RNA sequence: GGUAACGGAGAAUAAGGGUUCGACUCCGGAGAGGGAGCCUUAGAAACGGCUACCACGUCCAAGGAAGGCAGCAGGCGCGAAACUUAUCCACUGUUGUAUGAGAUAGUGACUAAAAAUAUAGUUGAAUACAAAUGAUUCUUCGAGGAGAGGGCAAGUCUGGUGCCAGCAGCCGCGGUAAUUCCAGCUCUCCUAGUGUAUCUCGUUAUUGCUGCGGUUAAAAAGCUCGUAGUUGGAUCUAGGUUUACCUUGAAUAAAUCAGAGUGCUCAAUACAAGCGCUUGCU
RNA sequence: UACCUGAUUGAUUCUGUCAGCGCGAUAUGCUCAAGUAAAAGAUUAAGCCAUGCAUGCGAUUCAUUGAAAUUGCGUAC
């Protein structure tokens, strides 16, 4: 059991520091390396440049060839892997572009059946790729 | 230099977006007071939760207690100048015990058709938009204008408007033309 | 199967349509004011 | 036009009365300051040019209009108790042409870099 | 040793107990590219003062001479990320002509309140102002963002595609009869807003003091001795010297939060105002 | 308002997390009748800065009311 007596408050602080670090949440919020590990390094979005664009087979029990293409982010120049949403979005993706990368939706773990990316784009030349396959604005 | 400016919300929303029940039962607030929007329905709600819950914290406390008699006459005053209390009915214990109807009531959009200036409540508020209500010699443009006990009884056309006792407006001027 | 060169196959097979026109729905509190009186909403079967 | 004075208060002081005055103008646009400074020279029997509305603001709806006014035992103490704006507004001072901040700055500036008379000459 | 650390007043969330944050308008501290040294002075180790060195610039007729925007406004870089090289001392203040302090207008879907799309614009006046602008009084003409299997409100409607393209926070949809993809039509939610990403709080009795769990789900040290720490039996006036603790006061900046009053037309706000009759009272 | 719901199984009860759900901060997509208040180069680069401004006003008046200059005061707020 816990300590009960009237002069423990040392001990219950002391044991509670001690037993927060063993929680995921506390532990990943206050290690100290989130921001050189993080490659946003504590962002929400980041600009990067495309290397290739590169196909990612789909987990089980689907199947399919999710488009995802390989960024270089120019704050760091860490090289990531980011989905492009949508249908025929990678047509508007060239090589040697400028990219807005954002996160996948779960905090840097991977989203349905797509293994091991955690980034998706959100712009395309500084255009919106909802807008490009919307076609309210066109290839700058 | 310059200090923080002081804002307040005044709408909470609902913790469970989609409850059917929820949703019928504000549409049909919507319905009886004519509304715009569930922000207006929202905002009802969140003053009667003030009142209420100001009432439970009071009534907390025994009777005669300082802080309670003050704040509780207090509350009981607005209350009753609203129009929203029963003036015999002078306690907490009873103040707990009110409805977004009361206050929805209370407003002019609904005084204005309740008192037959106007034949729906939708025309009460397009009435109250083009300015052809005033209150106590004021010309008031907001249909959520509360009425106080004082004031339901000097509600009338604006002296200058149309129906009132003015110039025609654009579509009679037109034909005259 | 999937090849990375098949993208955007599927919305350019789609056949193209074109759209309809409406009276401009009222807007705000005249919305609402239909929608009460109208009051599955979509059972189509 | 019903011009209606309130707070009335003598600063000896001053040598002035300060007045809150309100206007009632239904349908009537708001009331132009020569006839608020008219009616009120009339209400307290004195010249139309010894008093000074100011701050007249507008209630809607027309009708009800409030603002302040200082009467002044004469105009002496008006024009040397008063600031130059309202005195040129009501025409009892006349305004001075100033040039603008900026280049009274850039000469002020010029001029520090000279010594002696130069600097009368400079600019 | 680390701090992606200026402290506080406070902010977000919020049954209660709390968790997180606080560069930022008020208070205190520190710095003026990095150090160091000093003149003047009541007061400075001042930098819109000087002196040197370090780093980096500017003008030279090459002999020399200079610079410090973490002031306002602008520029370049950096980045996911942030405004006009505008008008004035009329306002609050500085000992009061001077005040990029301060006040105005510009850009401004940070944000907060109130509201139009059914049953705005536009013309000349006044007003306002330091001049304006804009509102206020008069007068001329005159609807979009997500969704539609469940969680979760809402289609087993039609056409395409056949584990492809794609959707999908999670569970899952798609293999030639798809309510889930791409479209048309219809609906649903909120609505001048509505989605996405990262993060804080709730949810969470999944950090548990209130208040968790340890036979088998993660978790009792192989066992014992033992210092610090924590905790320690009953017992002194019932009847007919010290502490600890509790009660009540004192000392305890505003702004913010709670809260009293007060029709800024309501509200968020603000701290006002309300009465006669004029020389006014509260 | 002291609140939960989906997901491990052929089905069941648990532990347990993930996801949903409410608020706020920052960025951003699409979109925005008129107005009223109002934050706004903090985050990284206390990085670098073209150009304008941001500190000046009793005694001494042989200049033309008061210039110039010497004083004094302020520029430590």
């Amino acid at each position: 059991g816990k300590p009960k007596g009237l002069c423990t408050a040392r001990k219950l602080k002391t044991h509670r520091q001690e037993q927060r670090w063993n929680d995921k949440r506390y532990k990943k919020a206050h290690i100290g390396t989130r921001w050189k590990s993080n490659p946003f390094g504590g962002a929400s979005h980041a600009k990067g440049i495309v290397l290739e664009k590169i196909g990612v087979e789909a987990k089980q029990p689907n199947s399919a060839i999710r488009k995802c293409v390989r960024v270089q982010l120019i704050k760091n120049g860490k090289k990531i892997t980011a989905f492009v949403p949508n249908d025929g979005c990678l047509n508007f993706v060239e090589e040697n572009d400028e990219v807005l990368v954002s996160g996948f939706g779960r905090s840097g773990h991977a989203v349905g059946d797509i293994p091991g990316v955690r980034f998706k784009i959100v712009k395309v030349a500084n255009t919106s790729l909802i807008a490009l396959f919307k076609g309210k604005k066109e290839r700058p | 230099a310059r200090l923080k400016t002081v804002q307040s919300k005044v709408t909470k929303s609902p913790r469970r977006p989609f409850e059917k029940e929820r949703l019928d039962q504000e549409l049909k607030l919507i319905g009886t007071f004519g509304l715009k929007n569930k922000r207006e329905v929202w905002r009802v709600k969140y003053t009667l939760a003030k009142v209420r819950k100001a009432a439970r914290e009071l009534l907390t406390l025994e009777d005669k207690d300082p802080k309670r008699l003050f704040e509780g006459n207090a509350l009981l005053r607005r209350l009753v100048k609203i129009g929203v209390l029963d003036e015999t009915k002078m306690k907490l214990d009873y103040v707990l015990g009110l409805k977004v109807e009361d206050f929805l009531e209370r407003r002019l959009q609904t005084q204005v058709f309740k008192l037959g200036l106007a034949k729906s409540i939708h025309h009460a508020r397009i009435l109250i938009k083009q300015h052809h209500i005033r209150v106590r010699r004021q010309v008031v443009d907001v249909p959520s204008f509360i009425v106080r006990l004082d004031s339901q009884k000097h509600i009338d056309f604006s002296l200058q408007s149309p129906y009132g006792g003015g110039r025609p407006g654009r579509v009679k001027r037109r034909t005259l033309r | 199967h999937g090849s990375l060169a098949r993208a955007g196959k599927v919305r350019a097979q789609t056949p193209k349509v074109d759209k309809q026109d409406k009276k401009k729905k009222k807007r705000g509190r005249a919305f609402r004011r239909v929608q009460y009186t109208r009051r599955g909403p979509n059972s189509n079967s | 036009v019903t011009i209606r004075t309130r707070k009335v208060l003598t600063n000896k002081l001053l040598y002035r009365k300060q007045m809150v005055v309100e206007v009632i103008h239904p349908g009537r646009p708001t009331v132009p300051k020569a006839d608020i400074r008219e009616k009120i020279a009339k209400l307290y029997k004195t010249t139309p040019d010894t008093v000074i509305p100011f701050g007249f603001e507008s209630k809607i709806g027309g009708g009800k209009s409030k603002g302040f006014a200082l009467v002044y035992d004469t105009i002496d103490f008006a024009k040397k108790f008063e600031p130059k704006y309202r005195l040129v507004r009501m025409g009892l001072a006349t305004k001075v042409e100033k040039p603008g901040r900026k280049q009274r700055k850039e000469r002020k500036n010029r001029q520090k870099k000279v010594r002696g008379t130069a600097k009368a000459k400079v600019s």
